[PDB]
C-alpha cells in the first residue's frame, strides 16, 4: 500500500507530491519536464 | 529555510498553440487557460502573460502532435512595421 500509493504520485502528481500539496498533472507534461533537466528539447517528445 | 506552495486552482492547459500552421512549443514554463484565452505562465507561480515569440519556439506544423490548439501568437514587431 505504500508502493501503491508513491506510484500514484510518480505518474501523475509529478515530483511535487513529496515537496508539497500534489498538483494535477498530465502525464504527457511530464516528459516535457523532465527531458529539459538533462537538456532535451520538448521536439523530441511529442513528434516521436 | 524551505518553500512550500499552498493553495491550488484548477487551469485548462494544452501542449502546443497553432498559429500560422506551424506547431509552437513552450520556452519556458507552460500553457494555462481561464476558460476563454491561452495564457502563459510559468511552473512554480502564476504570472498569466501574453503569447510572445520570445517565450514561445515554433518547430514542426501542427498534424503531428496531439492536443494541439488554434490561438494567434502576438509579434511585437508586426506594430512597429505599421506605425
Amino acid at each position: 500500500q505504500y508502493t501503491s500509493a508513491l506510484l500514484a504520485g510518480t505518474i501523475t502528481s509529478g515530483w511535487t507530491f513529496g515537496a508539497g500539496a500534489a498538483l494535477q498533472i498530465p502525464f504527457a507534461m511530464q516528459m516535457a519536464y523532465r527531458f529539459n533537466g538533462i537538456g532535451v528539447t520538448q521536439n523530441v517528445l511529442y513528434e516521436n | 529555510v524551505t518553500y512550500v506552495p499552498a493553495q491550488e486552482k484548477n487551469f485548462t492547459t494544452a501542449p502546443a498553440i497553432c498559429h500560422d500552421g506551424k506547431a509552437h512549443f513552450p520556452r519556458e514554463g507552460v500553457f494555462v487557460s481561464n476558460g476563454t484565452h491561452w495564457f502563459v505562465t510559468q511552473r512554480n507561480f502564476y504570472e498569466p502573460q501574453i503569447i510572445t515569440t520570445d517565450n514561445t519556439f515554433v518547430s514542426g506544423n501542427c498534424d503531428v502532435v496531439i492536443g494541439i490548439v488554434n490561438n494567434t501568437v502576438y509579434d511585437p514587431l508586426q506594430p512597429e512595421l505599421d506605425s
